[PDB]
RNA sequence: UGUCCCAACGUUGGGCCCGGUGAACUGUACAUUCCAGUGCGGAGUCUGGAGACACCCAGGGGGAAGCGAAGACCCUAUGGA
RNA sequence: AGGGAAACGUGAUUCAACCUGGGGCCCAUGAAAAGACGAGCAUAGUGUCCGUACCGAGAACCGACACAGGUGUCCAUGGCGGCGAAAGCCAAGGCCUGUCGGGAGCAACCAACGUUAGGGAAUUCGGCAAGUUAGUCCCGUACCUUCGGAAGAAGGGAUGCC
RNA sequence: GUCGGGUGAGAACCCCGACGGCCUAAUGGAUAAGGGUUCCUCAGCACUGCUGAUCAGCUGAGGGUUAGCCGGUCCUAAGUC
RNA sequence: GUGGAAGUCUGUUAGAGUUGGUGUCCUACAAUACCCUCUCGUGAUCUAUGUGUAGGGGUGAAAGGCCCAUCGAGUCCGGCA
RNA sequence: UAUGCCAGCUGGUGGAUUGCUCGGCUCAGGCGCUGAUGAAGGACGUGCCAAGCUGCGAUAAGCCAUGGGGAGCC
C-alpha cells in the first residue's frame, strides 16, 4: 500500500511560504486528494491543517501547499526534520 | 493545447530522460546519451 | 495553392496517439482504434503473415 | 553588465512600457546588483530608475481647422472627397427634418393655434414631403 | 587645441540614405590627419554626432565646425561641436 | 507615351577590393591552339602546316556536337495500362 | 475599501458593448438536451478530481532549416486625415533579430526605378511593358435596349487660402 | 543605425544613455490548435546561431504552474462505439 | 417624396481568387516562392472546429480533377529472387 | 626560376591489410504449453548520487525458508 506523504518539498519558494504564510509544502502521492493530504499531515506532525492546495508537477509527482492554523508554526514544525 | 494527467506524466518522464550521464558514471566506467531529444529538432510521441 | 509546402501549414491536427494497449504512438484518437495492435477493433492482437517473407 | 532583466522588472513595477524606463548611466553597477523587485522599487525611490513621459498628439492645429469649418470655411468643392450623400446621409436628414416639422405642428395644436383638423391636414402633407423645412411650413401655414 | 571646419562633401559618394554614418567617419578621418593621430585615438563628443544626425540619416550638413584638443601619453584628440 | 527612331544621364541593391563564414554542379586520360585534310560521313588529341614564353584578374558566353534527363517523336517487343 | 506625487471635476455631443422595439424576405422556415425559473428566510458544514509554465510565430506550431511559404478567434472606437476598418503622418505598445561586416563618386554588366529634346506605335504576332485618365460638385450625354439598362456614355465648367 | 560609455582575456552586432529610425488589424495586447519545459535563475561556449559573441530558444545544474465561483467535468449536435 | 430591393455596381475593409508581366527566382526564401498588375467581395459567399464517404471504391458545377509533394485506378507490406 | 610535372623521404589524413573474436549462420540431441488464482505484451515507477541497459514492483537491482557455497560482497 502507498503512503500519502512522500517528503517535504524544500526550496526557496517553499521557505517563503513557511516563513511568511505558515505553509508547509510536500511531495505527495498523486492519487491523494486534498483531504487525504490534510489528514496525513495532521497525524504525522500533530498540527491543525487549515487549507491545502495541490498541483501535479512536471516532475511526475504531486505537490501540496498546506497552510497550518495560526495556532501552529510551520517554521518550528519543519525545523525538527 | 490541453494535456491530461497521464500525458503530463509522460512528457515529464521524457524531460527527465533528457538529462546527461552523470560525471561519476564516467569514472566508474573508465569511459554519451543516445536518447537526447531537443524540443525543436526532435518530435515526441502521441 | 500548392499541395506541397503551402499545404503543410494546416497540419495541426492530432490523430495517432500513444496506444494504451501496445504503447506505440498509433492510437487514432478520432477512430479510437490503433493502427498497430488493433486495440479498439480486435480483442486479439493485430498480426498478418505478410509482415514477413512468406517462407519466414 | 547586463541590465535587461531589470528593465523588464522596472517596467512592471513602474507600470510602464519597457521602452520608457530609464536607467541612470552612472549607476549601472548598482542597478546590475538589483535582483529583486524590491531592489528595484528602492532604486526607483532613489531616482536611479525613472519612467519617461509618454507623448500625446497635439490637437492645436486640429482645433484651428475645426473652428474654420464650424464657421463654414475650408469645405469647398476642392476639399470634399466623399460623395455628397456620403457627407450627409439623406435618410438621416429627412428624419431630422420630418421630426422637426412634426414637433412644430404638435406644439401649435396643444397651443390651440391649430384645430385637430388643420393639424391633421398639415401633418399628412408633411409626411408627403410638402415642406422643405419648419420655416417653409410656418410660411405655408400663414395662408 | 584649435577650431576646425570639416568639409563633408565626400559623404555624397556614399548612398544618400546613409550620409550620417559616412560623415561621422569623415570627421574622424579629418582629425586624425590634421592632428597627426591614429583614428583609434580620436574621440568625438556626442554633440558632434547629434549635429551630423540632426535632420535624419540622409540629410547631413556640408561642413561642421569642430573644436579639438591633442595630448596624453599615447597621443589622442577629443572633439566637440562649437 | 523611351515600344521605336536612338540612346543619355541619374537613384537604390548588387557587382569590384578587404575581414569572417563557406557549399554544389562536374571530372577516362592528356590538354596553348588555329587553318585545312582525314576518320563511323560533325576531331583540342589522327595527318600536314601555321601559331604558341609562364602565371593571374575582369568580361560577355563562340566551341568542348558544354552541364542537366538510359529520347516524349519514330520503329521494334508473340511489353504494360 | 482601494489606488494616486497631486488634483482626487462638472456639463455636453456622437455614441462599440449591453438592452428593448418596428418593418421586410422564403418553391430556403433557420438544433437539441441538460439545466434554470415557477418555489421564502437564519445559522452551520461541505464544495473532492484534471488543466493552469511558456511560444502562439519573417526563431518555440506544419513545411528536413532560427524556411520571404502555410496557420483559427478577440481587440473594427487611439490622434490628424477622409466616405472610409483607405492612403499618408503620429501615439500607446513593440522593435533596430525580415541578423555578417569594412572600403572604392562606387567602372563594365544586372535587378528595381526617375527624367529625357524633336517625332509619337515608325516597335511588335499583338501597344507586350510603361504611360494617359483620376477624388467631389454643376452642366450635359449618342447608337442600341429585354425599358431594367446603355451611363461615371461622350463632352464642358468648377475645385486653395483669408 | 551612429556617438559616447558598461562588462569582459576578447565586443560592429551582450548591456546603459543620447541622437536617428522601423511596425499601427501589426512587428502591439489576449488566445485556439499544435509544440512540450522551450518559461525563471545561476554557471558556461566543445555543439547550435547564415560573421562574432561576454548573448541565446544552445550546453549543464537548480527552480517554477496553487481555483467551490476560469476552463474541463455535465448536456445534447452531425455523427461514433 | 418616402422606402431600401438586388446570386446589383465601386471598392488591396476583412477575406477569397489568381489575368498579364511569359518580370524576379529557377543548386530558390520556397520540391509551386516574391513583386506589380488583375477578379470576386450579401452570397450557388468566405472560414474554424467537429463529423460522414476508401481504392475498380470515394469525391467530382466534369479538368480524367481530387482522395496527405503519390492518381487514366492512393499508400504500405506480401505474392517476389 | 616563379606557377608547376614525375618519383621518393619525414609527418598527416584515411582505415584497407594481417592478426584476434564476447556475435552470427547451420546441423544435432533433449524438452515443450501459458491465461479470469488476470497471462503474454505495454506503461510508469524503483538506486546515496542513477541518463541508458538489466533486475525488481510502493516489501520495487529486492523480503523469507531449505539446500549448496564461502570470505568476501554492495
Ligand atoms: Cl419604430
Ligand atoms: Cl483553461
Ligand atoms: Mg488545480
Ligand atoms: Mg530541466
Ligand atoms: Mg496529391
Ligand atoms: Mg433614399
Ligand atoms: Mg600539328
Ligand atoms: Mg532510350
Ligand atoms: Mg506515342
Ligand atoms: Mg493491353
Ligand atoms: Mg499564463
Ligand atoms: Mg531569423
Ligand atoms: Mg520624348
Ligand atoms: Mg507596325
Ligand atoms: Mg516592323
Ligand atoms: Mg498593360
Ligand atoms: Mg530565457
Ligand atoms: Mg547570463
Ligand atoms: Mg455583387
Ligand atoms: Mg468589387
Ligand atoms: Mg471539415
Ligand atoms: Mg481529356
Ligand atoms: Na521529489
Ligand atoms: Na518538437
Ligand atoms: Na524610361
Ligand atoms: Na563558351
Ligand atoms: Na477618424
Ligand atoms: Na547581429
Ligand atoms: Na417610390
Ligand atoms: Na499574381
Ligand atoms: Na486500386
Ligand atoms: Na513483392
Ligand atoms: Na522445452
Ligand atoms: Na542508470
Amino acid at each position: 500500500s502507498w503512503d500519502v506523504i512522500k517528503h517535504p518539498h524544500v526550496t526557496e519558494k517553499a521557505m517563503n511560504d513557511m516563513d511568511f504564510q505558515n505553509k508547509l509544502q510536500f511531495a505527495v502521492d498523486d492519487r491523494a486528494s486534498k483531504g487525504e493530504v490534510a489528514d496525513a499531515v495532521e497525524e504525522q506532525y500533530d498540527v491543525t491543517v487549515e487549507q491545502v492546495n495541490t498541483q501535479n508537477t512536471m516532475d511526475g509527482e504531486k505537490k501540496a501547499v498546506v497552510r497550518l492554523s495560526e495556532d501552529d508554526d510551520a517554521q518550528e514544525v519543519a525545523s525538527r526534520i | 493545447g490541453k494535456k491530461s494527467k497521464a500525458t503530463k506524466k509522460r512528457l515529464a518522464k521524457l524531460d527527465n530522460q533528457n538529462s546527461r550521464v552523470p560525471a561519476w558514471v564516467m569514472l566508474k566506467t573508465d569511459e554519451r546519451n543516445h536518447k537526447r531529444r531537443h524540443w525543436r529538432r526532435n518530435d515526441t510521441d502521441e | 495553392t500548392g499541395a506541397g509546402t503551402p499545404s503543410q501549414g494546416k497540419k495541426n491536427t492530432t490523430t495517432h496517439t500513444k496506444c494504451r494497449r501496445c504503447g506505440e504512438k498509433s492510437y487514432h484518437t478520432k477512430k479510437k482504434v490503433c493502427s498497430s495492435c488493433g486495440f479498439g477493433k480486435s480483442a486479439k492482437r493485430r498480426d498478418y503473415e505478410w509482415q514477413s517473407k512468406a517462407g519466414e | 553588465t547586463d541590465l535587461s532583466a531589470q528593465k523588464r522588472l522596472a517596467a512592471d513595477v513602474l507600470d510602464v512600457g519597457k521602452n520608457r524606463v530609464w536607467f541612470n548611466p552612472e549607476r549601472q553597477g548598482d542597478i546590475a546588483d538589483a535582483i529583486t523587485r524590491e531592489d528595484v522599487r528602492e532604486l526607483v525611490d532613489e531616482g536611479a530608475i525613472q519612467a519617461k513621459d509618454k507623448k500625446g498628439n497635439s490637437r492645436g492645429r486640429a482645433r484651428e481647422r475645426q473652428k474654420k469649418r464650424a464657421k463654414g470655411h475650408q469645405k469647398g468643392a476642392g476639399s470634399r472627397k466623399g460623395k455628397a450623400g456620403a457627407r450627409q446621409n439623406s435618410k438621416e436628414d429627412w428624419e431630422s427634418r420630418i421630426r422637426a416639422q412634426r414637433t412644430k405642428l404638435r406644439e401649435l395644436r396643444d397651443e390651440g393655434t391649430l384645430s385637430s383638423s388643420q393639424y391633421r391636414d398639415l401633418y399628412d402633407k408633411a409626411g408627403g414631403g410638402e415642406f422643405d423645412s419648419v420655416a417653409d411650413l410656418e410660411r405655408y401655414i400663414d395662408a | 587645441e584649435r577650431v576646425v571646419t570639416i568639409p563633408l562633401r565626400d559623404a555624397r559618394a556614399e548612398p544618400n540614405h546613409k550620409r550620417a554614418d559616412k560623415a561621422m567617419i569623415l570627421i574622424r578621418e579629418h582629425l586624425a590627419k590634421h592632428f597627426s593621430v591614429d583614428e583609434d585615438a580620436v574621440r568625438l563628443d556626442p554633440s558632434i554626432n547629434e549635429a551630423a544626425w540632426a535632420r535624419g540619416r540622409a540629410n547631413t550638413p556640408s561642413k561642421i565646425r569642430v573644436r579639438a584638443a591633442r595630448f596624453e601619453e599615447e597621443g589622442e584628440a577629443i572633439v566637440e561641436a562649437e
